[PDB]
RNA sequence: GAGCCGGUAGCGGGCGUGGAUCCCUGGAUGUCCGAAUGGGGGAACCCGGCCGGCGGGAACGCCGGUCACCGCGCGCGCGGGGGGAACCUGGGGAACUGAAACAUCUCAGUACCCAGAGGAGAGGAAAGAGAAAUCGACUCCCUGAGUAGCGGCGAGCGAAAGGGGACCAGCCUAAACCGUCCGGCUUGUCCGGGCGGGGUCGGGGGCCCUCGGCCGAAUCCCCAGCCUAGCCGAAGCUGUUGGGAAGCAGCGCCAGAGAGGGUGAAAGCCCCGUAGGCGAAAGGUGGGGGGAUAGGUGAGGGUACCCGAGUACCCCGUGGUUCGUGGAGCCAUGGGGGAAUCUGGGCGGACCACCGCCUAAGGCUAAGUACUCCGGGUGACCGAUAGCGCACCAGUACCGUGAGGGAAAGGUGAAAAGAACCCCGGGAGGGGAGUGAAAUAGAGCCUGAAACCGUGGGCUUACAAGCAGUCACGGCCC
RNA sequence: CGAAUGCCGGCAUGAGUAACGAUAAAGAGGGUGAGAAUCCCUCUCGCCGUAAGCCCAAGGGUUCCUACGCAAUGGUCGUCAGCGUAGGGUUAGGCGGGACCUAAGGUGAAGCCGAAAGGCGUAGCCGAAGGGCAGCCGGUUAAUAUUCCGGCCCUUCCCGCA
RNA sequence: CCUCUAAGCACAACCUGCGGGAACCCGUACCGCAAACCGACACAGGUGGGCGGGUGCAAGAGCACUCAGGCGCGCGGGAGA
């Protein structure tokens, strides 16, 4: 509904933060909340389990969400907006032009 | 509507012991709920049921509301002497 | 009260007076209570077959008037409704 | 059109670009109670009958139908029954109040109860209004007008005409007569009963021979359009302090879009959007647009046929209208007397005579108007004691037998990264470590005041007296 | 905003003060536990014993029982609890009700009367710790037991045979 | 329950035994003179029925003690105004 955004689970950029420009790979889309995860915000997660399994060696903890009104997508391109291009049948998003 | 009435039997200490003379106290469903469901367990399990009893169990719970899930009938087949079968055995 | 072939009874005042009147002299009035005029009721009986009307008595005369009829149909056992329903 | 399996966080369990999750539309299943409707019932439960189905079985079972009561027509069938925040009509209908007491009166035909009805209801085509050789259905709004009036002529209540508007529309029925037909009888070339045909101030109609003649529904199928899902929707990159940029600066761009929200803050150009424009297979919806149907086309002159009956009119009793007995008409009508059908009948405010007006005792009739449970937007509307009583799991907890009353209770942060690991402790709670920009932002956690309660420091008091202060000096740490 | 014996919220003071809810009454030794007069056990002591003991209805509803707990509730403490968490637990042809009956009283076809709501009311139906109806004794787990089981007996119905 | 006949059936229908079968819904835990009911309280109050032992005093559901059973009343320790 309201609910639908910028992308799938593709390639990105963000331009968000720290991260200020970062080609990060496939997003992973939250969107409830409106982020994705991509590959920016990695911040230690200072948890053991739920299940007390394996325990604490190092900490390579994973990601956060990263509120997704800051991924700018990808194509052969920087940033340029999604478009819709329908071609009688489809829906497909043609981006500020160059292609794809 | 035959194998909607029976719904689940009790693993439980004390329908452990209904292997040793009555099997087991099965919980049925709660409304269309006779005592004649003899068949709708020897039409279940294929064995030739002699009596059956009834029951209403299960009340109240905590954490924010009431109810602790139903109030489901649960009995049982005090099933002939050695038709007590249908691999119930595991776990007791 | 009741109906049979005419308007239920309706709801009057009092308005008592205690005076000389005007045409002689100063007027008034008193107490406003509410009289509750029940229009006039009988018990009519005719010989449809035993038929009986809580008929208004100034209505008397209209009920013989649909008695003086022949509606075509013999007896359920009661019917004052084919009685009723053909009235004008 | 790529993520989902609701408010999921956890079992990990699956499911999706051969189309899911969702949203809408149409079905299906809808247990039980409830108008409850098979009967009973102390609602959510019991107990049935008939038919059809599973030693699953003839007895107890369960399934799926059907079994209330009332109203309308010919055992047979179509409706009704209850609910709804207000809105409306009718039947009833107070009292506190105000009169500076109070009874008439007012409050008030208000509140409330009951019935009814629907998206509206009501009313409605003149037996009208009242001064005009006039207006021409009804309703609503503004004027009229606080006028005319009513009024213990106190308190107060208070029109209507006219005139501006909205809206617009007129019609069916015995305004008799002909045939039909169960039977009525004194078999009557005829009584009333159902239809049917006639009938609506070439003043009306029916009947008697000139002169022949189609407008258009409120009703019906249609079609836009409207919703009920949505969709496409323009254009910004870099550097900078920073936790973070959109802030600042430079170089731009869109604009039928510079409404707003969120984005780590201050974004026209990141997102959602907005301007603008598309979109309905399915259902509702709707002459707004055109289509047909149903209906409408004794103009004449006559033989006095018919123009809605216990009704009009008169009296008694009252209500309504401005009208409270008054000079009391009118409109309704509870009682009593009781007519005529156009040289009829009513009205024009006692009444009477002229002059007018208009046809009662049968019914329907859109539209404009009131309303707001509902959906949307709008706010010199509120921002958690406010706004609804409820921003939150609220008509809840709690109180009450009951009708009923009826609360409080929002905010971590950008993101849970919601504190791994130690150490004390039984744990709670801490101290480290860690997170984060910030942790006296650490979890019913933003800011977090004051009352209050502590701890540390300065000055000060144990021969003092006071509405606690103030002025004056003096002493002592800043 | 300073007043309304104002309202809502907070925190005082009273105040570590009155009380702690029967003048039936406790004492000790072991446990358990981090911690104990309060929990468990033992051994005395006391108290009721026409109850302060058992059983059933009314009512309350899971308080029952077991295990993990102790912030909260226990007028103290608490390892305990009836409190929190989770899991178990209530078995009936014979007990009590309904597939039976009526009493008062409801409801109520018919019928009556009311402006409407509705008020009556015959038959009928509902209506119960009253009538009627077939059960006694023992054991078992942590909880149920006239229900489970063991013995003996009995009732209704339906079918078949005589 | 016993009985008599109407309707009806007298190829039924009841009755007595003997064989088999079927026996449904709800209640059942626990407290129940109380810490679990009613009194805002684990409240000295209220609460219906049944059993309510023994010995003694003339009897007794009294009273005194005490079986069985159940409690010491969910604050105590002092001191001796
Ligand atoms: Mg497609
Ligand atoms: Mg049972
Ligand atoms: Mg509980
Ligand atoms: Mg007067
Ligand atoms: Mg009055
Ligand atoms: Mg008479
Ligand atoms: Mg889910
Ligand atoms: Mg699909
Ligand atoms: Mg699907
Ligand atoms: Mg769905
Ligand atoms: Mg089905
Ligand atoms: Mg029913
Ligand atoms: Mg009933
Ligand atoms: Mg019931
Ligand atoms: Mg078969
Ligand atoms: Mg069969
Ligand atoms: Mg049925
Ligand atoms: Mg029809
Ligand atoms: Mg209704
Ligand atoms: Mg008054
Ligand atoms: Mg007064
Ligand atoms: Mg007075
Ligand atoms: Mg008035
Ligand atoms: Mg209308
Ligand atoms: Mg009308
Ligand atoms: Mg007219
Ligand atoms: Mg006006
Ligand atoms: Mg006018
Ligand atoms: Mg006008
Ligand atoms: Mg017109
Ligand atoms: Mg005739
Ligand atoms: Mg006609
Ligand atoms: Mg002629
Ligand atoms: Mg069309
Ligand atoms: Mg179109
Ligand atoms: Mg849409
Ligand atoms: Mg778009
Ligand atoms: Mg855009
Ligand atoms: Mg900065
Ligand atoms: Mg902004
Ligand atoms: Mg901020
Ligand atoms: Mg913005
Ligand atoms: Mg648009
Ligand atoms: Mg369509
Ligand atoms: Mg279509
Ligand atoms: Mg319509
Ligand atoms: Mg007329
Ligand atoms: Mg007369
Ligand atoms: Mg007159
Ligand atoms: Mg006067
Ligand atoms: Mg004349
Ligand atoms: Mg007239
Ligand atoms: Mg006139
Ligand atoms: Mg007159
Ligand atoms: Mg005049
Ligand atoms: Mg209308
Ligand atoms: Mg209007
Ligand atoms: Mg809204
Ligand atoms: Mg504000
Ligand atoms: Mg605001
Ligand atoms: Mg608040
Ligand atoms: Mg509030
Ligand atoms: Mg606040
Ligand atoms: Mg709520
Ligand atoms: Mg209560
Ligand atoms: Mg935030
Ligand atoms: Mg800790
Ligand atoms: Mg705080
Ligand atoms: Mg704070
Ligand atoms: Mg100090
Ligand atoms: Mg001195
Ligand atoms: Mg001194
Ligand atoms: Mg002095
Ligand atoms: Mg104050
Ligand atoms: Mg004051
Ligand atoms: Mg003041
Ligand atoms: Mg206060
Ligand atoms: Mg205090
Ligand atoms: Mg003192
Ligand atoms: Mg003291
Ligand atoms: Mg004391
Ligand atoms: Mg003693
Ligand atoms: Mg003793
Ligand atoms: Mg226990
Ligand atoms: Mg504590
Ligand atoms: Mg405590
Ligand atoms: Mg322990
Ligand atoms: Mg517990
Ligand atoms: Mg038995
Ligand atoms: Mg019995
Ligand atoms: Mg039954
Ligand atoms: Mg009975
Ligand atoms: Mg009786
Ligand atoms: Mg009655
Ligand atoms: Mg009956
Ligand atoms: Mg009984
Ligand atoms: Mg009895
Ligand atoms: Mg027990
Ligand atoms: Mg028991
Ligand atoms: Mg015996
Ligand atoms: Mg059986
Ligand atoms: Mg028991
Ligand atoms: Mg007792
Ligand atoms: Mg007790
Ligand atoms: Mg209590
Ligand atoms: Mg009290
Ligand atoms: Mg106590
Ligand atoms: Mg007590
Ligand atoms: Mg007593
Ligand atoms: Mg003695
Ligand atoms: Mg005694
Ligand atoms: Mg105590
Ligand atoms: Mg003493």
């Amino acid at each position: 509904r309201v609910k639908m955004h910028v992308k799938k689970g593709d390639t990105v950029l963000v331009a968000s933060g720290k991260y200020k420009g970062r080609v990060g790979k496939v997003k992973e889309v939250l969107p409830k909340k409106y982020a994705v995860i991509v590959e920016g915000v990695n911040i230690v997660k200072k948890a053991v389990r739920v299940s007390p399994k394996y325990p604490q060696g190092g900490f390579i903890e994973k990601e956060a969400p990263l509120h997704a009104s800051k991924v700018r997508p990808i194509c052969p391109a920087c940033g340029k907006p999604t478009r819709v291009r329908k071609k009688f049948l489809e829906n497909g998003k043609k981006i500020r032009v160059c292609a794809k | 509507t035959a194998y909607d009435v029976i719904l689940a039997p009790v693993l439980s200490e004390k329908a452990y012991a209904g292997f040793a003379e009555g099997k087991y106290t099965f919980w049925v469903h709660p409304k269309a709920t006779k005592t004649e469901i003899k068949n709708a367990v020897e039409t279940a399990f294929k064995v030739k049921v002699v009596k059956v009893n009834t029951l209403h169990v299960r009340g109240k719970k905590k954490r924010l509301g009431r109810y602790l899930g139903k109030r489901p009938d649960r009995k049982k087949a005090i099933v002939q002497v050695a038709p007590g079968q249908k691999i119930e055995a595991l776990e007791g | 009260s009741g109906k049979r072939p005419i308007v239920a009874n309706s709801i009057q005042r009092r308005g008592k007076a205690k005076r000389e009147g005007g045409v002689g002299k100063k007027t008034t009035g008193i107490s406003k209570r509410r009289q509750y005029p029940n229009l006039q009721k009988v018990r009519v009986r005719v010989a449809g077959q035993e038929i009986t009307f809580r008929v208004a008595a100034s209505h008397i005369p209209k009920v013989y008037e649909l008695v003086e009829r022949a509606k075509g149909l013999k007896l359920e056992g009661l019917s004052p409704k084919e009685i009723k329903k053909e009235l004008l």
